[PDB]
């Protein structure tokens, strides 16, 4: 019941913009927070963002701060990663995860639901 | 904090209480 | 940050351990790791959650034990259904951001 | 010691606005809740509003609420009653009442001391 | 919405009660009882708050307990300053407001 | 004492923006977060928003979200639902409901008193 | 997502029950399961809340039990006036929604 | 609104013992009264502290105890050095303000 | 170590205003609460006003309160009182005292250490 | 091209709410100001409210100041009109009018294109 | 607030004239007026804004003038199409508000 | 048409507050700045105070500075004046006034109606 | 702050002027003087505001005019009903209040 | 900069104009 | 010297949100406004939307209102507009143009320079 | 809402005008219509602008002029570069939108 | 009938602090920006900050700025310079200034009343 | 930072010039002058604004004008009552504060 659908991958010339989109449907979205998670081919995955459920608080990871933003617009259910200054590091599948509900003494958070995968090739 | 918790619990209790203590300390302790 | 073992193997029905070891930071700090299955393509979905609890949808032959600064994810039986790589996941209160493991290829 | 005074009855035509108030004396008026209750001639009491110490958080009884407006001016120990649309209804003797210090497994808001109480007629 | 006797009466000596009859959400909630009375014309004053604790300054004629779903206030003595209106109140949570009973006039 | 009257319904047509109220009596309206819920002609119940008491926090169902929006007007014991994009689908009795008080290790929030019902058909 | 029988019935005077068989996320996590009555037309009334504490009004031949994953209502007596419509209800951690049972018909 | 004696005496060796009587919400409430020392000039300061702690530099000559509604204060030894003014002080809660008394002079 | 020295003092005409000030040293001033003591020529000790560690939270006695203001500026290690409209009765000598930590079950304010006093008289 | 489309009339008991709607389209609706002017059925026309583009300064008649409310949902073209506490004398057909855009040294608005008229009767 | 005659006619073919008579706040300050046509049921239509100035899509029988602290509205030709309601509009800068005048029916 | 109607003199003690209104009806209230003007008994017109239409910026003279304050009540046409500290030069009877809306190289305010004259009389 | 005389009279039929003279903030700045009527009780009303502009309902026989920093008001007739007290008022720049005038009588 | 006016001048017209003109302008110049 | 190149174009299905950029270089972007046009397959020109230099005001036609967002990154010299709930009518080339500095009597705004055109296509 | 014809022609060297028909609120305002040359492809070109100011690059064969409500644009020398589409544009007051006409192929 | 009166001169040793006030009569103080002026003995003036009329903007000299503050107390006509770590620079007469409402094209501030005076002398 | 003579000097009767030289961030940039009459004691009081404005209460004998990069105030007469020390103001953009000039002393 529960769909993370994800579009806006391609090829990116380096030092071009790209935006990508994650489409939800099944659950209450603006009362979850979202990661964006990053697997360059053949390495393991790595953090890219995560998005408060109301969208105040956004942290990043130290290779993408200043370079890449998260957003959310809450009212139709779609979370949104606008990478700026594709570099040739930035070249992976991109996946978009969601922060499961649960409760321990020393929380540390989990993606329950991941997307589909949205391949960023920046080359040439 | 990063690892604060991002999600909001809607079931939460959503009711006010009147009938809760309308009064102040002023002999509570004032240090920390 | 987290280390693995580049891979593991064992016969099918047998028992094989899968380790994570993390620093004062990322383990000793008390943070839980969060263990995920990824198959070929096929994102990667939650496998074990909080040191050791299970998700419904699992099957009861993964579990996870923390001890000290290494956690460890346990498989039993260990069929043909579980070749994918293992991730780690878990909090860094140094570097203020989520740590992912190397992965481990599980090839029976 | 402790005194509380009011003023502000009389007679109001019905629609007409009036505003009851209540100076307190003897005690640290900012650090208590205060209520009101109202008292129709030959009946019963029953409660008309409650504010919170700080005047934060107020509740009204549902006969009175979108007229009536209770208020407090912490700065020189007083307490009102701002009444809009004054029906025949509202007729009665108002009381300015005081939440009472105590603590109990089952707490429930008491009024130890009370204003003089003040007629409210609204007639003609 | 607490329901008390229209009156009750006595020889004066003689010992009277005044009860108070509460739902599941008034007094079987365990919200506390207090007791108010009203001399003619003479704002009512405490009586006795928090279900029989009685505040300095009433004599200990009076006393008050609390039983299932009612309340009741024991007065001994019955002294010709006895003559008044005693008046309940406590806190409705179905309601989310405080209810006052209909009040007894004790007459001796 | 407790009434939830409600108002508002009838025939719309697809694309149509329609509001649904319920006007409260009898009780502390500000004080009680409220719900709708909407039962299709000839099915079961299901969720489809619901408000904090002072209307802070608001939460949508995945079926009915971006396109409803629930309010209360406080200050006179109103509940709104206004529902724009009025598909076929969205076709039952709504109900408005209000949220008992009560206190339990394992919470989850229980409508006891109802409205009457007022039915919505999105026809031609 | 909670399930419920289509339809129970039984002869008057006898008892019936009606589940709901929830997830790990709607009971197993803990939530409290309420139960609504309803007639035709004549909107839904709360008859259990939870997990068995009947409110005022409901007569005591209504009870209920909470059993690992899924509860249940238990109807004795069993009379004309109980046909009707019983609906759950309770919280859904990972939907995070509040949802409704599929509601089942008593018939007599 | 604390009572006290307007002074006590004695001949230098023996004890006294100075009393603060209050109300059921000053004392009577559980609130700990303190004591100053008040020699002429020389703005007081503290004596003992909850019931008869004493802070450091106070000699052993000073002692307190609760008893009901009133405390006290008793001083052996008695000496010269003894000659001030002697108050009280604790929290009243019905005025929701701290109280201080009246104050005793001892003259040995 | 410890120390509360104050100044401020003098002969101020009634209805004019007047500030106290009192300088701390020898303790971490931020993390303390303090009081204000008067005492009337020939009478006993009574209490003027609490101010909190960080000065969220005020109290005054009665008889000063919407005329006295305790404020603490808390970067420098001072405590003030600003009298405002002072009348005849607040003459009298005004001690500085200092919230002393301690724990017991009927936790009541104690004043261990005491500024210097500095006297303030109203006449003409 | 220009059009306005009225709904939301009705009989009303007196004391209670209605809210009319507008809802318009071949124009840049944000950009336009638009009135509410009442026709007492047999009198003349007379003014109800004024509310600029952007909804920032609303401007009510004496008659229904307090009890009525204008507003627009500027994303969607529609105007509304919330009437509370309905007397006996807001019966009449309700226009929705447009300010047409012109210049002259004795500017004073003038309404170019008017609703369809909606009936409000207070009966009962 | 604005004064008209309560009705006007002629025989068709001829002209015929509608004032709107106001004070020196809605017309002597300076203040446009213009002109509304209502038809029954119909609602108005602008005839004339802004002291004599047609708007498309009216005939160019209707001309107005604005002279003192009144306007004027001159229907040439009368036809059986101008049997209306027409109602005057401008600004009360000592109300604040807009004023609409009472309406005159042109009967023809 | 247009009415200003006082009420809320009467004999103060010296040293009480005192509250006057004014409720209007008539014209747009909203949009107009009032003033309130003293008049000692046997003496000369006095100014003392001013308020925006909105309500944002007051002035007052400096006879009744920090005393006084003047406020409205916009939503029913409503301007109060809360006299405090009430000595006995404030007796006098107090006006109502309603700022005329003209235009001028050498604009200075103008009250062009007032209201019907309340007397505060600040004795014993 | 304005000056006026304590008051002026003259004969009915008769031309008579009030004076108010002000400071270099006062009129000498530019401000408007306006100017009120006051008959015993009754309200003062606005009689002509901005240096001489006459509203509407005041009779023509009022007028006034500036001059230097001073302004004046010509009643010509003089009238029964015209006894009353005629206040001024402007702006004071440096005192950044509305100042009114002393006041005059005009006995007829 | 400390030299703009820092009084107040409460002479300012206090009342409103419903009668301003309520409509944007779309084609107003949108460059800088 | 002058540029605006576009990107974004491609097949949507009805319903689903789509993101045109139109990113320049050659002139100092933030200083000057942009239209965006549509030109259905053998039709006419339309306007779509504009926004100002900083992009505080954006309007919008009439049939793509509430449906489409037109936003600016002022800093990296590029232009957006987002659409969302395609319709079928929704199918043309998009034109990103810039609005000319000129001045005249009768201005009207008039785009000079013109993006190169990106084709998007609602079906299935 | 600007009318033009569907196409125009004439041989090359000769001259043609295409004309642009508006309301009172688009050319009848004052408002300047600017047009455009289309290119198949090729993204439309500011042509002329402003009742006929040509921009730098664009040949003197393009002219335009305003008359009335409706304008036109002269081409002289009709080559085989001009086969185009040529569009209106300019600002409806009553719409408040900007307006295109319908475009005219000019095919030589 | 305009005054300025100041108080708080004396002796003050180098390092502690020493605060200036101004209480002023016979003007709307809250409508003027003030001024304060230092004169080292048989040195000439210079200034030392200016404060607006609501007390948002205050902007000091460099010679001051980070010891010293200025602030009014609009309610009750007082202005304050709060004098911080006094070094033997800061010895002068402390002037109480007014800034004089007038225009002209390089408007320049100019202070037309002056208070009467104060010594401060930081010494030993 | 702006400049005076240190003292100028004149018999009775006779007309003397004080000087006062700025910089183009002082009086190059337009900003206005005050002059300031300082006697012993006795705070200064305002003698000239805005380059030559005279405030009432001043005679007239006290003068100014702006030339270039200078501004003088001539004093005429030069009587006793005018011995005091006269300072500049001014508005300085570059260091964003006011600037006072060092002062000049009359000794006639």
């Amino acid at each position: 019941q529960v769909q993370l659908v994800q579009s806006g991958g391609g090829v990116v010339q380096p030092g071009r913009s790209l935006r990508l989109s994650c489409v939800t449907s099944g659950f209450t979205f603006p009362a979850f927070g979202m990661h964006w998670v990053r697997q360059a081919p053949g390495k393991g995955l790595e953090w890219v963002a995560v998005i408060w459920y109301d969208g105040s608080k956004k942290y990043y990871a130290d290779s993408v701060r200043g370079r890449f933003t998260i957003s959310r617009d809450n009212s139709r259910n779609t979370l949104y990663l606008q990478m700026h200054s594709l570099r040739a590091e930035d070249t992976a599948v991109y996946y978009c995860a969601r922060v499961k509900n649960y409760e321990s003494s020393g929380y540390s958070q989990c993606l329950d639901y991941w997307g589909q995968g949205v391949l960023v090739t920046v080359a040439s | 904090n990063p690892n604060a918790n991002p999600n909001a619990n809607p079931n939460a209790n959503p009711n006010a209480n009147p009938n809760a203590n309308p009064n102040a300390n002023p002999n509570a302790n004032p240090n920390a | 940050v987290l280390t693995q073992p580049p891979s593991v193997s064992g016969a099918p029905g047998q028992r094989v351990t899968i380790s994570c070891t993390g620093s004062s930071s990322n383990i000793g700090a008390g943070y839980d790791v969060h263990w995920y299955q990824q198959l070929p393509g096929t994102a990667p979905k939650l496998l074990i959650y909080g040191n050791g609890n299970r998700p419904s949808g699992v099957p009861d032959r993964f579990s996870g034990s923390k001890s000290g600064t290494s956690v460890s994810l346990a498989i039993t039986g260990l069929q043909a259904e579980d070749e994918a790589d293992y991730y780690c996941q878990s909090y860094d209160s140094s570097l203020s951001a989520f740590v992912f493991g190397t992965g481990t290829k599980v090839t029976v």
